[PDB]
């Protein structure tokens, strides 16, 4: 999409429609005449364009109104009112831009931000951008959260996010121009290799994959057409549904072997009854011929009954020979209708031991995508965010993804090695109790108008708490926290002293021995300039490989790589790193997933702020004080960096709306 | 509206595989046994029929009679008349067979015989006698 309409698409916004959010801020415009709406919509799209074409400088209202032409620049307040809405909700002037108007000399209101993940940083940038006092408390000794980047010599490899999922409407697109991110497109080709080390043949790879995708569509049909979404009072998972689909395909292979062999009995038995008439007929013929000889032995001249006997017997044996000729003609048709069926037998099996192994690799790929065993994903909802896929190829960040947090971090008041232990929020403000990670005895107190929580969902889930809320989170929030899923995938980073793999191949598979290890070291990435292979551990494997030493793990990696390239061509790795995200106390996992029994609506619950009760009973209903951001709070873009980032922008918008007011609604 | 093609998924079959924990394995063992079952009644009738086929070796070729080619004639000789009355008694109404007994007489002449020589040869009682048998 191009022009002004491209800017609305690149901003995840319908170019020809007002959104629910814009209705809320412009209830005049949207309930008004359709002509004003097109003006507004153009003004939005035109402003978004201006920001998008150069996102390294701030877009001021003046700069904006100047480049609008009439009739659109006829109303200054409508333009001023649009530009302000955009700037507030981080659609324009977000990320890293030089300002034109330097910052307000004094700050208004104070906000504490827990965590300096991307979602933290993104709000903090914006809140500071709005003239607020922002401090981030971060438990680690580094910014970025689950954007981890290993660095040592020239070796660079991310342990966390590594893929930008396509720049078509991705906010990271804008951030990529703001920061020098080296974005290298992947190449989609992924050669599979089984446990022996032989490459899987092209015909088998294509066959299995198509069945894989056909099995996914089948589960979708079970879900939306057969309403197969509860099983014994429990939600059906995706994994269950795949079994139920595979079973019904193995059923149908047998249902149809039976029906085919049942065609051979039904015809071998027509033949049996016909050989029975033919053996009996060759006996009525054997004696009736005998009888005709005897009659013909009587020598002439004969009386006429003796002559009629020969003629009658001769006629009868001829009639009886017509019959046996017709019958050995049918007998010839059914003996061929039996060889045709014999040489046209249907498929013996649904999938062999070997095919079901290659299919397990494609299931490990789903397990990696959603960082969880398929037995936990909701059948109904696990892909509820598919409609908002970006367009374009996926990319990698070839100088390390950490370069983005670190960039966003610059200019901000960040207390590292500060672990929040208690959050207290009252009708009159908030206090956050944090401690020093290095020495727990040192204790810190932060007072503020608002706390923005971006604690990972695995942290929020932790029993007994790592962070205590005072007063406790209402049941409607804690139940969303329990219902949601927080998955796990891990990475092994192998640093070598030479490329020994296909350099024109970014990624290549390794087929598991068993279903249970389908996730154990199933995929390898060749993503970086240097010689670094990087090996995933998905599914049920992810949680178990965390109990195994680094050397036992790098051993299996070396084994696998030997089998595919031979023992001579694979050296020891110079440097090795193995992640353990579920073990990490500041993550407790990798990202979130729509658990069975959950839904995308739980993501909306995670995003609602908390409003404390009144201090003085009978006092006026207070302000909201505790706000949540992060990957698990954004319904349409969960478990991503861009979703983290967008959720920060979102909270910064509504915290600002709350504590600085919003003139753009008049 | 409809599944991917070749996928088999009706409301009846899903319930029968979910009804309990191994309700899957049961009904796919019901079918492995219903197919061993059929593949050896296959092999047993394929063997019964191999034996019936051994008895028909040689067909009926010793048992043939050559084809008599003889030009059809009009006049009824007394010998031909006598054969017909006996053919009528041994059959009755099967003009094709009678035509084949007499050999030089077509099926229309036989039917015409039935009424021309009806009195003199008392063809009436003859058929009564045949029907008793
Ligand atoms: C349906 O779609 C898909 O499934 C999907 C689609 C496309 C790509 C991807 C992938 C898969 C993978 O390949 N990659 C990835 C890999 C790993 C290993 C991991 C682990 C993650 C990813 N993420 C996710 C992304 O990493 C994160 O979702 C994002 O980073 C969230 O950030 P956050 O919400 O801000 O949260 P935080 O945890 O970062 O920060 C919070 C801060 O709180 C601090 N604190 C804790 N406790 C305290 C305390 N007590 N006090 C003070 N501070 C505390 C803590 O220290 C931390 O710093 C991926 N996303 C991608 O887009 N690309 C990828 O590449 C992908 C998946």
């Amino acid at each position: 999409p191009s022009g002004v309409e491209g800017a609305a698409f690149q901003s995840r916004l319908p170019h020809d429609r007002m959104t629910s959010q814009e209705a809320a801020c412009f209830p005049d415009i949207i309930s008004g005449p359709q002509q004003t709406q097109k003006v507004f919509l153009f003004i939005r799209n035109r402003t978004l364009q201006l920001w998008l074409d150069n996102p390294k400088i701030q877009l001021t209202f003046e700069a904006t109104l100047q480049q609008l032409e009439a009739p659109y620049n006829s109303d200054t307040v409508l333009v001023h009112r649009v530009h302000s809405y955009l700037e507030r909700h981080g659609l324009i002037n977000f990320g890293i831009y030089k300002r034109i108007k330097p910052l307000p000399t004094k700050k208004t209101g104070k906000v504490i931000i827990i965590g300096s993940g991307v979602s933290g940083l993104a709000a903090a940038r914006q809140l500071q951008s709005f003239g607020m006092d922002v401090t981030l408390l971060e438990a680690r000794d580094r910014v970025g959260g689950r954007v981890a980047t290993f660095r040592k010599g020239n070796y660079v490899a991310d342990l966390g996010a590594m893929v930008v999922t396509g720049l078509g409407g991705n906010p990271m697109a804008v951030v990529s121009k703001q920061v020098n991110m080296e974005l290298a497109k992947i190449k989609q080709k992924c050669p599979l290799y089984e446990a022996n080390g032989q490459a899987v043949p092209k015909e088998k790879d294509e066959m299995v994959e198509q069945e894989f995708n056909r099995l996914l569509e089948a589960t979708s049909y079970l879900s939306h057409q057969l309403d197969f979404n509860v099983l014994n009072n429990k939600p059906v998972s995706l994994g269950q549904a795949l079994e139920v689909v595979i079973q019904l395909q193995e059923k149908h292979v047998k249902d149809e072997q039976i029906e085919h062999w049942k065609k051979i009995v039904k015809t071998q038995e027509e033949l049996k009854e016909l050989l029975n008439k033919m053996v009996n007929l060759k006996e009525k013929i054997k004696e009736l011929h005998q009888q005709y000889k005897e009659a013909s032995e009587v020598k002439p001249p004969r009386d006429i009954t003796a002559e009629f006997l020969v003629k009658s017997k001769h006629r009868d044996l001829t009639a009886l020979c017509k019959e046996y000729d017709e019958l050995a003609e049918t007998q010839g048709k059914l003996e061929e209708k039996l060889q045709e069926l014999e040489a046209n037998p249907p498929s013996d099996v649904y999938l062999s031991s070997r095919d079901r192994q290659i299919l397990d690799w494609h299931f490990a790929n789903l397990e990696f995508a959603n960082a969880t065993p398929l037995s936990t994903l909701s059948l109904k909802h696990w892909d509820q965010d598919d409609d908002f896929e970006f367009t374009g190829s996926h990319l990698t960040v070839r100088n390390g993804y950490s370069c983005v947090p670190v960039a966003l971090a610059e200019g901000l008041d960040i207390k590292l090695n500060t672990a929040v232990r208690q959050v207290r929020y009252t009708a009159s403000g908030c206090e956050v109790i944090a401690v020093n990670t290095r020495s727990t005895s040192q204790t810190f107190i932060y007072k503020c108008d608002a706390v923005l929580c971006t604690l990972p969902l695995g942290v929020l889930k932790q029993q007994p708490p790592a962070v205590q809320f005072v007063p406790p989170l209402p049941e409607w929030k804690t139940s969303a926290v329990q219902r949601m899923g927080f998955g796990n995938l891990n990475k092994v980073v192998l640093c070598f002293d030479r490329v020994f793999w296909d350099p024109s191949v970014n990624l290549f598979g390794h087929v598991g021995s068993t279903t249970a290890s389908r996730g154990e070291l199933f995929l390898f990435w060749n993503l970086y300039k240097a010689p670094i292979l990087l090996a995933l551990v998905a599914g049920e494997a992810a949680g178990i490989m965390e109990n195994i030493s680094d050397d036992v793990i790098v051993g299996r990696c070396l084994a696998i790589l030997k089998g595919i390239f031979g023992s001579s061509a694979v050296p020891q790795p110079k440097e090795t790193v193995v992640s353990r995200w579920r073990a990490d106390p500041w993550a407790r996992g990798s990202y979130s997933y729509v658990a069975a029994g959950s839904s995308g609506n739980d993501y909306d619950l995670m995003a609602q702020p908390i409003t404390p009760g009144p201090s003085i009973p009978g006092a006026p209903q207070p302000i909201p004080r505790l706000f949540f951001a992060g990957e698990h709070t954004i319904r349409n873009y969960p478990a991503t960096v861009h979703g983290a980032l967008l959720s920060g922008l979102r909270e910064a918008g509504r915290i600002a709306d709350q504590f600085l007011g919003a003139m753009y609604t008049l | 509206r409809k599944p991917p093609k070749g996928m088999f998924l009706s409301q009846e079959d899903v319930e029968a595989v979910s009804a309990n924990a191994t309700a899957a394995t049961t009904v796919l063992r019901q079918l492995d046994m219903e197919l061993v079952s059929v593949k050896r009644q296959i092999q047993n009738i394929k063997q019964t029929n191999s034996a019936l086929k051994e008895k028909l070796d040689g067909g009926i070729e010793p048992y043939r009679l050559p084809e008599v080619i003889q030009k059809c004639n009009a006049r009824w000789t007394t010998e031909e008349q006598l054969l017909a009355v006996q053919a009528i008694r041994k059959y009755g109404r099967d003009f094709q067979a009678i035509s084949d007994v007499i050999g030089n007489k077509s099926v229309v002449q036989v039917k015409n015989f039935f009424v021309n020589y009806r009195r003199r040869f008392n063809i009436d009682e003859v058929l009564q006698e045949w029907e008793a048998e």
